[PDB]
């Protein structure tokens, strides 16, 4: 029985109303709890920016603001920082037990504009015991100080501790995925692209009409195997058959554990698996009627994309509701409820989807990190947020969930945020329970 | 159960130590009053002490970058990552 | 001490999951409790349709999906209706103790496509004890019926009350600008527009942009006589400064009922009045230096729109945080909770601007009713919700806010949905409170 | 407050009609209960009424195009717009 791997804390260094902050992850639910205004989404937000430090996507709308394609609008995480050095460290704990610390240094860039310079590392070997934070800050005259990664390099050189500072961001991801923590392999900007846009679609919730349009790119896996075994008559057709199948089996899977599902009036959701009549006929001609020229007629009549199965498939997502039973989802028809409870299960079969399209470049013995958000959790009623959380439990899933209440579940850890002022500076009291239940 | 009658009964107890020098240690006082009432409302209840300690003031140690640490009660699973209220506000 | 007009009630006939009902809106207060899907937002809904019958505005995207210039998809209603005939109708009791009754009827055309055919109409005269469901249907049989706008006329033909239909919405409302309910006067499409967008920016609630960008639009008034005493040397350009002061006068009123407001860590809204600096040049010439051609000259140097005075002002809102006194409104730089509390400050000042500007075309025994919402309420700490109330008493004004949780507030009216199955078909079943406290 | 007790006590009461055939009328049950409990929590219990009086099923005339009326309570300002919970469901 593989351990899977857990996020373990969350460490804001001198972010605005936070100097130095950890935020211990439950097992399995985490709740922030504070009213408006106290500083659970710009916590939220610090976590994005580390896991992802691309300032290309990094963009935090307001929610009331979320189908926004706005794209020139100020990106809003400068000001969630404070001036000078910045951090944002992630602490996962390995299917090895491997307690590994990622995070990024966040800085203003010389106060002249609002923009923000991001440079992402990887501390390793830390101590069971040293706190994150007592690595990032010194006791200068008995004040605290932020020590810079130029200063990290040095305390940690003559010890066993592994400072990798990273020059690309591509290799951040590429740590990150061996010591097994993401699901995926960020190779590339697409690739970064797609991780994000769901991460976005988590935090805002709901229904991503972005991943939902391109739903055969979240979920459909690129079989290594399909090119090279052709590569090297019917047989096509066949195997690209053959293959469809095998997928939609794949799918037929996930598909059960959404089945008895309660999002408002929503009683499950299926990935409808449809074949594109177009290629539909093609694949009928392969079998009943210089080669990638071959099919490049068979298609004009009635080039290598027509290899690629994926390119055949035509996704589509559905929910039940007791009265037309399974209709396509959407929006426009459906409550913010039973939206958001829609969305948020899309993205656990595109989850599942990726980690196991990704046991083979990964270890055996390693199974990545599954952490989901929810902002604005007021909006479920405790009936939804019941199927979020039976859910979660049932495919072993971490979860941060932002209330706008001063009530949290009493499953899991509660961090209480309340914004003061002293030194006429923001300063956020937190304080953290757990165990009651 | 949410009470006014505890909560003012509550702010008793915690503006005690508001009076003297004494900070509050939400973990001893937590330890202390749960103690009082059963497993009924735990939850409940510490989460008004937890609410109420941070009205009446907040940390100093807080401000000085050193991780707070989860200081378990009972004889089960109850934990508060909290520091002490020292410098308090009228 | 005039009396202000109050709206009534709100009934759905044959609306999905709700045949005939009528919900009582409170003298202040009114909220609308029940869980995800349970029908909340479709009642707002149909209020917003019978409001304003323009299938060109209409349009219910779902919460999750804000900031969206979708402008194709499906717009929304067609599904919240039933088969047949439906209605949608408005109870409003007049400055003068009037009981007047403006609905709509809803009718989804011949089962084809999802387009939806409406109807505006009105009723008067009915007596205050007639129930508004029972002028809208029969009794057939032991079996209810509801009945067509042709059998309305019948029905009320050789009576006192008078059943009028329009057939250009621009009567229609043309007639509640009358009869003193709507703040304004909806003339033409341009005004529509408006009228909507402001409606449409508190259901969904935060800071509307279409109305920032273009605030002078929603504020500044047109003085019916700057250009009549005109067209029949420096003069204007003292009667014009003579008139952007005595509105900056007016605006600096509003403006002090929003010092002491209490959202998330926003502490205050202004409405800051600054002037265009070109404008700012071409008023220092006519000053201390054909007409219209005259100053088209000046403003070259350095028509007609040089005269309208709100063309030369330039407004901007603006928060006030504990820290930096008095920044620009920005949603990316504000939480939720204060996002939806500054935009809903805002609209404070456009409906008193509206109201106020409309004095003259308006009798003097009339003050137009004045009705907000508030849709997913829960986004607001008690603190927060604490000041819209207040805020909505001292300006004597009427709220419905729907609440995604099973605790509404007690100062007011409650009305709980609870969507349940029967004949296989949904049935809200509601329940309203009210008196405690 | 909100007990779970009160709650399983307040099942015991309503559910008392389930059985016989005696519809549920909020009106006169909440006028009823209320007068038990001070207007403490008077909005809090007769919401618990409400909620659970729904559970055990609907009301008939609800469907046959009839406005329900405010029936008041209390020598106060206390209404409740509800039918008359006909049919009940298992
Ligand atoms: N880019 C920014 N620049 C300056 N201040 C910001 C910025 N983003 C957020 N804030 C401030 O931080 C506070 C909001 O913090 P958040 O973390 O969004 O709070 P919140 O607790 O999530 O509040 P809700 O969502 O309204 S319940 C506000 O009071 C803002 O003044
Ligand atoms: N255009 C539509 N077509 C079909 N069903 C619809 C449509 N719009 C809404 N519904 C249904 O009505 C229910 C939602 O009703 P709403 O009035 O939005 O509920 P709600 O109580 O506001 O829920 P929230 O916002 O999730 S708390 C859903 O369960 C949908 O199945
Ligand atoms: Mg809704
Ligand atoms: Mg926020």
């Amino acid at each position: 029985m593989i351990a899977r791997g857990k996020f373990r804390s969350l460490t804001l260094i001198n972010w605005n109303g936070f100097f130095a902050r950890t935020f211990d992850f439950d097992e399995l639910v985490t709740t922030l709890s504070g009213g408006n205004g106290a500083g659970k989404s710009t916590t939220m937000a610090g976590f994005v920016t580390a896991l992802i430090p691309d300032l290309t996507l990094l963009n935090f709308r307001n929610t009331t603001e979320a189908g926004s394609t706005s794209s020139s609008r100020d990106k809003g995480l400068y000001g969630k920082l404070k001036a000078g050095v910045c951090y944002a460290v992630l602490e996962t704990v390995n299917s090895r037990a491997q307690r590994i610390i990622t995070g990024v240094r966040l800085q203003q860039i010389a106060g002249r504009d609002k923009k923000v310079d991001i440079r992402p590392f990887s501390l390793q070997n830390v101590p069971m015991t040293d706190s994150v934070i007592s690595l990032f800050t010194e006791q200068v005259a008995n004040k605290a100080r932020v020590l810079s990664l130029n200063d990290l390099k040095e305390k940690f050189e003559e010890t066993a501790v592994t400072f990798k500072p990273y020059h690309s961001i591509t290799d951040y991801h590429s740590f990150m995925f061996d010591l097994g923590i993401l699901p995926k392999r960020l190779r590339s900007s697409s690739d970064r692209n797609k991780f994000y846009k769901l991460i976005e679609a988590s935090l805002y919730g709901g229904i991503s009409s972005v991943i939902t349009k391109s739903l055969r790119d979240y979920l459909l896996p690129e079989n290594s195997g399909v090119r090279q075994a052709f590569q090297d008559a019917e047989s096509v057709a066949n195997i690209l058959r053959k293959t469809i199948q095998r997928e939609q089996n794949r799918i037929l899977q996930l598909n059960q554990g959404l089945q008895n599902i309660a999002f408002g009036q929503v009683k499950g959701v299926r990935l409808v698996v449809n074949i594109r009549d177009t290629h539909s006929i093609l694949l009928n001609a392969l079998s009943d009627q210089s080669f990638s020229e071959a099919l490049a007629m068979l298609y004009k009549r009635i080039g290598e994309e027509l290899l690629d199965y994926r390119n055949y498939l035509d996704l589509e997502v559905e929910t039940l509701r007791g009265a037309y039973g399974w209709m396509r989802a959407e929006s426009s028809a459906l409550s913010t409820g039973e939206a958001i409870g829609t969305g948020m299960s899309i993205l656990l079969m595109v989850v599942q989807s990726w980690e196991e399209e990704s046991r083979r470049m990964r270890a055996k013995d390693i199974l990545p990190c599954r952490l989901l958000f929810l902002d604005q959790a007021a909006r479920l009623d405790a009936m939804s947020i019941n199927t979020l959380f039976e859910l979660c439990e049932r495919l072993d899933m971490q979860l941060l969930i932002a209330a706008p209440e001063n009530i949290s579940p009493e499953r899991g850890t509660t961090y209480k945020l309340v914004r003061k002022i002293l030194a006429n500076q923001e300063y956020v009291h937190v304080v953290g329970l757990k165990g009651f239940g | 159960d949410v009470q006014t009658q505890i909560v003012t009964a509550i702010q008793a107890e915690l503006a005690h130590f508001r009076n003297t020098a004494q900070p509050i240690n939400l973990g001893a006082v937590l330890q202390e009053q749960l103690a009082r009432y059963p497993q009924s409302r735990h939850f409940d209840v510490a989460r008004i002490i937890v609410d109420q300690a941070v009205k009446l003031g907040m940390a100093s140690q807080d401000h000085q970058a050193v991780y707070p640490v989860w200081q378990p009660i009972d004889d089960f699973s109850a934990a508060v990552q909290a520091h002490l209220i020292d410098q308090y506000d009228k």
